[PDB]
RNA sequence: CGACUCUUAGCGGUGGAUCACUCGGCUCGUGCGUCGAUGAAGAACGCAGCUAGCUGCGAGAAUUAAUGUGAAUUGCAGGACACAUUGAUCAUCGACACUUCGAACGCACUUGCGGCCCCGGGUUCCUCCCGGGGCUACGCCUGUCUGAGCGUCGCU
RNA sequence: GCCGUCGCUGGCAGUCGGCAGAGCGAGAAAGAGAGUGGCGCGGACGCUACGCCGCGACGAGUAGGAGGGCCGCUGCGGUGAGCCUUGAAGCCUAGGGCGCGGGCCCGGGUGGAGCCGCCGCAGGUGCAGAUCUUGGUGGUAGUAGCAAAUAUUCAAACGAGAACUUUGAAGGCCGAAGUGGAGAAGGGUUCCAUGUGAACAGCAGUUGAACAUGGGUCAGUCGGUCCUGAGAGAUGGGCGAGCGCCGUUCCGAAGGGACGGGCGAUGGCCUCCGUUGCCCUCAGCCGAUCGAAAGGGAGUCGGGUUCAGAUCCCCGAAUCCG
RNA sequence: UGGAAUGCGAGUGCCUAGUGGGCCACUUUUGGUAAGCAGAACUGGCGCUGCGGGAUGAACCGAACGCCGGGUUAAGGCGCC
RNA sequence: ACGGACCAAGGAGUCUAACACGUGCGCGAGUCGGGGGCUACGAAAGCCGCCGUGGCGCAAUGAAGGUGAAGGCCGGCGGCGCGCCGCCGGCCGAGGUGGGAUCCCGAGGCCUUCCAGUCCGCCGAGGGCGCACCACCGGCCCGUCUCGCCCGCCGCGCCGG
RNA sequence: CGCGACCUCAGAUCAGACGUGGCGACCCGCUGAAUUUAAGCAUAUUAGUCAGCGGAGGAAAAGAAACUAACCAGGAUUCCCUCAGUAACGGCGAGUGAACAGGGAAGAGCCCAGCGCCGAAUCCCCGCCCCGCGGCGGGGCGCGGGAAAUGUGGCGUACGGAAGACCCACUCCCCGGCGCCGGGGGGCCCAAGUCCUUCUGAUCGAGGCCCAGCCCGUGGACGGUGUGAGGCCGGUAGCGGCCCCCGGCGCGCCGGGCCCGGGUCUUCCCGGAGUCGGGUUGCUUGGGAAUGCAGCCCAAAGCGGGUGGUAAACUCCAUCUAAGGCUAAAUACCGGCACGAGACCGAUAGUCAACAAGUACCGUAAGGGAAAGUUGAAAAGAACUUUGAAGAGAGAGUUCAAGAGGGCGUGAAACCGUUAAGAGGUAAACGGGUGGGGUCCGCGCAGUCCGCCCGGAGGAUUCAACCCGGCGGCGCGGUCCGGCCGUGCCGGCGGGGCGGAUCUCCCGCUCCCGUCGGCGGGGGACCGCCCCCCGGCCGGCGACCGGCCGCCGCCGGGCGCAUU
């Protein structure tokens, strides 16, 4: 509040009453009478500098680096490596990216969604979403967030026929629509590599959204995908080519540690 | 997961409205399931509980499969008492123990035409959810 | 020797830090966006079987009626020949009710003085007394009634 | 010797293995070059390259700058198939340790329900001071002190308990401008009875104006009530953006009354009188209203009565107003 | 024959804090009787700085500082403390 | 010299705006949708493209009216008398000097029985193209000054170049 | 003199109405500082802001040009973006500072006076009858009353309007009643474990619940319950259900009202005054020889008047039409009613106020204004015995625990008591170096572990070598087959999408005579890129593989039966 600390008439006693020069509530007769005030260092006081709700709590972020960020995101997601790196158990998914055929799109039972999870191999990701089940530490718990766990998989579709009444109450699955990509939901945390499930008509689109290399984005209106810096990251076949290795000097992998001096007289 | 707009979660409007309700909605707050008998026989789930109702405590130092009747549903203090559910004070004079509710399993139902009411209501809506899905 | 003193540790005090809790705040957002002479906001004094405060209510006073609900309220007692289409309780709230002051209104602001009309009891038609009820404020619009003027005139 | 900083913008991708051949530190440029003619199945470690390794020099620091913190605090996104009633946080500890340090780990105890690591994000994020704020506690210290107004003593009672309470008796004081008996203002139940002896009454208390439980204030005649005082204050009017203000007879059609008379209407002890409506007649007050429990203002005294009220209750005797 | 010796890697650009009270000594030096006074030049100090010596001491003399072992010293010392 | 008896808890460079420079990312002579619109977490995110209006940048200069960013050679003619100016057609063309990381050529040279002569590499005097950047010298654009001779025409001018 | 009209003005407890006061976050009208900055200060700034006064509403105010402009013109008001920290103002210092255009949100337009024509064609109230009647109205009837010619109503208002004539076209539009058919508020209800072991004071904890995967799930939000719960209860989900009431939208009947329009000609008519404008004064603005407002003085015109950002004269132009009036929406909202959320605070924090807080308490008053949360799962809140006058104690008992005992969770430091140890004449404390003694730790006290080898004792899911099968690695298989495939290159009657400031047979509107030219909407061609089809080279499969063949390794099973 704009008054907290303020709600008082305190005025300064001056010098020379024995006490320190802040100013004192007036009155008498009750506690509060001749207490500090106003100031950030006296109990029932305002605090320095108050917080102001025009803090800027928002900010603005390039398309063009935000399509970027979710053109990352899915080139990372297709990697077992940084899926399993992100803690994702994906140890018996058939293959990666995960595409499942269209019919999914029109599931409405929940059972239908959890028994495909299971044919998939992705039910070991949503067991381990129910073991990270706990409770919050700290405030959060006062303030309407008791419950915390990880992320399951993803779930991208094409158009929705029940896909997301029937995923929504499967802990840690999270429901996206293919032409409205979300980094916050592909890149929980702000780290690449959470394990995405497609229907073939979400990612039979991916092309028009994105564009190929060759062929700009249809369905953004000036958008190709971000060009490579390095279009050979294996460093170690480099390395050991023979174009590099023929223009060597030899190692020097010999190590001369310092001399004990002897005295020669 | 809740989508109602005008349904709050939070947790301190909920204990609020939980600890101040009036007591014709403490009433329904104080529903007990019934019994594996009685459940096949009406359809019904769980009832509001009442006095003069057999109860089996479930939970707790008195659980077991003593059959007792309600004897007061202290509704303020959100517990009722069970004969035979009672300890012993210094002065010897004997004392009920508050159950929850939620702790008990209705064995027997004190029936009259209000109670039987209720229990067509619940068991017609039921029905009505069960064609739903059928 | 033993006091006293100092340091450390156990235990005991004094004290209320810390930690965990939160029916409270704070901030943002949404919908609505409604007081009063038919007496508001505010204030006073009352009202419970036991009741000081808070809360609620207004001499019908911790409430009446109605509607929904459906067996309690509860700290103790009690149960009106209170208790299931003879409806406990709570909720809602459309009926009825709503003391004194207060824009506050007969005049004053001390519970002071009136005036008019009607009704009842004393008495015995009027009077007189007592009680009850209804009126009796300022401004202002339309109209009504009663008037005023060496204002303008007309007929006498 | 060890630690760190700086420099060499130093070295290491060559871990090139039986598809093998181990070297490139040495004073002094450039190939351990390629070719054409004349038995065993074996061989340490390394390389989070933001890593690892070598060599040399160097190291003071206020004000001030910069870097690095696997320093610490709270919350948010992720992650740890993390921890936890077989015991979380917090707290305590002459227990064992780690780190230059900021700090941290483990053991034991208490505790009773939540908490932490790592990658990122965010900040109301780190106290010895500010005659800092708020709360608590010391020494001083069982200390200053409990010294204004002459004064107490004996016996008994109640009681656990008596210098202090009650009764009795002495010795004193206030000395009718009182330490007496009654009021005004103010207080507001402090009044009276009974009980308590926790807290308070700067010792104590069997006591109190404390606490608790219940009572107590009676009017034609005693005051208010009415009058006006100095004064205050509406209306008319004036002023004023306006809430309003000035002003109190001043720029006002300021009387709602009456003896009587005449016209009617209603009633009743219906005889005739009331009441009532209109007209005639008559009419200074000339300023609404407020303003005094000491001014003005009719009329109550004697006796008795209660725990506490009495010119108020009861008895008796009166009186004013209408 | 990079045309004296000696030593040393240099150049360049942005942004920038604190400071803007100083004080002391050898020598030179103004005013003043002089002052632990006031005011200048040069260099070095203290301020910002510990350490050995001057018993003690901002500035003197020696010497400048990571945590240690051994050796040796400076200025100063070696009756006893 | 001032504050500090003692303990706990609280206690002081923050947030908004503007600017400058440094750094990181995206795109790039462009870039930015921030306002608007479309389509539980979500007030998020996604999209717009005849929503890029608009901001900043891409042009400066002058108070302003305004103007607003290389040249040379060849051939022909007119005028003055081989040189100069004006108008015509063809060819080349964004300057130069010094320094300059890197790159390029290469006199000669990098051994093993001895000669010839090869392929791949490797070093190197000298010589070249010269990045960025700096210094210097030229040039171009706008204001202003001095000097001076011409060229244009729907307006023959106190016109325009 | 009397009577009667009118005018002006009175009194009524006359009949019926209406205003007052409050709240005030947002809104409109006034009035209106000084701290402050200028490193002083007076203009300026602060600021048209605080304070003060008045008046509202769900919004207010504003608003359909006496506008902007100077364009090829726009077209009420309000708001957002930008214009723009700009034009401008300013001891030209400090500082201040709009508009137009452009893009959006929203979008809505109208009515008088006047000038006229209509026999006042108009209005209010009373009385009676029908209808309705908690929004007091509709119709009918009164030689009922009044208002109003000092002007009511209908037509009509600058976009022009009226009357007449001629052509053309017209039947639905509303008011008051009555009946019938399809969002809001309230109430009640609707899935699944208290399954088997087990930890606990109690548990919602742990383990399990055949293939398969306890059960439900459009419900795994949250709260409660003796932890920690999708399944115990309330809830949550659902274009779920049932029951009340209110509203909205539709369709018919009754009684009323309107007797309704367009175009072309003809003739007529047309506007707001102590206002504009000017001078001067004061304030105000970015408004500068004066932006707005106000006082005083002067004081209009009618082809006039106003504006046209530098005073003035002359002259063209452009653009509006002042001095009367109404109007939703987009916009604002720290008050109120009812809700939802949060990277917020967490009892010295967060509102002063988590609690009998604007309370207790202080002040004559205006005003000022706190402290104060937590036993336990459950009061089971400690019966009874005993000492004491009692407070207090000792036992006993409840509880998982009172080592939780009614200001009770935990229970820090300072400070204090006691117990234990050590010590004590330069106040204590402190750095370095040892020494002595304690407390505890090593859960110490005949002292490590590992590879290979030698020897002695034993024992076997017994080694190599071969055979069957599976899998894997590699292959320059010197050049095997088949695949996908080139952000490769060539040849195509290839079957297509995107784009182009590259060119060009069909149609809509429109000028001119039925002709003929222009604007706009469409093929088609062409160029670039891309996708898919087919043929030829090279080429990958190390972000991208199968079959056979070969080599090698590993595994399972056989055989080897023992100098291994
Ligand atoms: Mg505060
Ligand atoms: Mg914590
Ligand atoms: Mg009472
Ligand atoms: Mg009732
Ligand atoms: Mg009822
Ligand atoms: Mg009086
Ligand atoms: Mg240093
Ligand atoms: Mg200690
Ligand atoms: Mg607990
Ligand atoms: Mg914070
Ligand atoms: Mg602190
Ligand atoms: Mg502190
Ligand atoms: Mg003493
Ligand atoms: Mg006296
Ligand atoms: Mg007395
Ligand atoms: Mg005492
Ligand atoms: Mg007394
Ligand atoms: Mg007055
Ligand atoms: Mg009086
Ligand atoms: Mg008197
Ligand atoms: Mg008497
Ligand atoms: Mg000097
Ligand atoms: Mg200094
Ligand atoms: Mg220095
Ligand atoms: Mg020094
Ligand atoms: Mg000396
Ligand atoms: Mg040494
Ligand atoms: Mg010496
Ligand atoms: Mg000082
Ligand atoms: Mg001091
Ligand atoms: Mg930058
Ligand atoms: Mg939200
Ligand atoms: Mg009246
Ligand atoms: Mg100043
Ligand atoms: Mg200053
Ligand atoms: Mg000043
Ligand atoms: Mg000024
Ligand atoms: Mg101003
Ligand atoms: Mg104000
Ligand atoms: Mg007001
Ligand atoms: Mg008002
Ligand atoms: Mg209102
Ligand atoms: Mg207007
Ligand atoms: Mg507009
Ligand atoms: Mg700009
Ligand atoms: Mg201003
Ligand atoms: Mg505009
Ligand atoms: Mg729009
Ligand atoms: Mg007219
Ligand atoms: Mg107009
Ligand atoms: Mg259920
Ligand atoms: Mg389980
Ligand atoms: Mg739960
Ligand atoms: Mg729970
Ligand atoms: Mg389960
Ligand atoms: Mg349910
Ligand atoms: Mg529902
Ligand atoms: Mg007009
Ligand atoms: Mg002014
Ligand atoms: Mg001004
Ligand atoms: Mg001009
Ligand atoms: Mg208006
Ligand atoms: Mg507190
Ligand atoms: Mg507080
Ligand atoms: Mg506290
Ligand atoms: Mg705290
Ligand atoms: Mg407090
Ligand atoms: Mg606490
Ligand atoms: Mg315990
Ligand atoms: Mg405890
Ligand atoms: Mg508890
Ligand atoms: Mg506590
Ligand atoms: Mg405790
Ligand atoms: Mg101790
Ligand atoms: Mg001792």
């Amino acid at each position: 509040s704009e008054l907290a600390g303020h709600q008082t008439s305190a005025e300064s006693w001056g010098t020379g009453r024995a006490v320190a020069r802040i100013p004192r509530v007036r009155g008498g007769g009750t506690h509060r009478s001749g207490q500090g005030a106003f100031g950030n260092m006296c109990r029932g006081g305002r605090m320095f500098a108050p917080t102001k709700t025009w803090r800027r709590w928002h900010r603005r972020v390039n398309t063009t680096q935000k399509r970027y960020a979710i053109c990352s995101a899915l080139a990372a997601s297709a990697l077992p490596a940084l899926v399993m790196s992100k803690g994702h158990r994906i140890e018996e998914v058939p293959e990666l990216p995960l595409v499942v055929e269209d019919k999914v799109e029109g599931y409405k039972k929940t059972k239908e969604a959890v028994l495909l999870l299971k044919k998939l191999k992705a039910w070991n990701d949503i067991k381990k979403v129910y073991a990270s089940q706990r409770m919050r530490a700290g405030k959060g718990k006062m303030r309407n967030r008791r419950r915390i766990q990880r992320r399951g998989p993803c779930v991208i579709y094409n158009e929705d026929n029940g896909i997301v009444k029937a995923f929504r109450n499967i802990p840690g699955i999270t429901l996206l629509n293919v032409t409205k990509l979300n980094i916050l939901k592909l890149a929980p945390g702000g780290h690449v590599g959470r394990f995405c499930i497609w229907t073939e008509s979400a990612f039979r689109k991916l092309d028009d959204l994105y564009g190929t290399w060759r062929k700009a984005a249809s369905l953004k209106s000036n958008y190709n995908l971000p060009m490579h810096k390095m279009l050979n990251t294996d460093l170690s076949r480099i390395l050991k080519s023979p174009e590099i290795q023929r223009a060597l000097r030899a190692p020097r992998k010999k190590i001369h540690r310092r001399v004990l001096k002897k005295n020669p007289l | 997961m809740k989508f109602n707009p005008f349904v709050t979660s939070d947790r301190s409007k909920n204990r609020k409205r939980h600890f101040n309700a009036p007591s014709h909605i403490r009433r329904k707050i104080m529903s007990s399931p019934l019994s594996k008998e009685l459940r096949q026989k009406y359809n019904v789930r769980s009832m509001p509980i009442r006095k003069d109702d057999e109860v089996q405590v479930v939970r707790g130092h008195y659980k077991g499969q003593q059959i007792g009747k309600v004897v007061q549903v202290y509704r303020k203090k959100y517990v009722i008492y069970i004969e035979r559910v009672q300890r012993e004070k210094a002065n010897g004079t004997t004392v009920h123990v508050g159950i929850h509710p939620s702790k008990v399993v209705i064995t027997r139902l004190k029936l009259d035409k209000d109670r039987k009411k209720i229990l067509e209501r619940k068991a017609k809506s039921r029905q009505v959810g069960k064609e739903k899905g059928k």
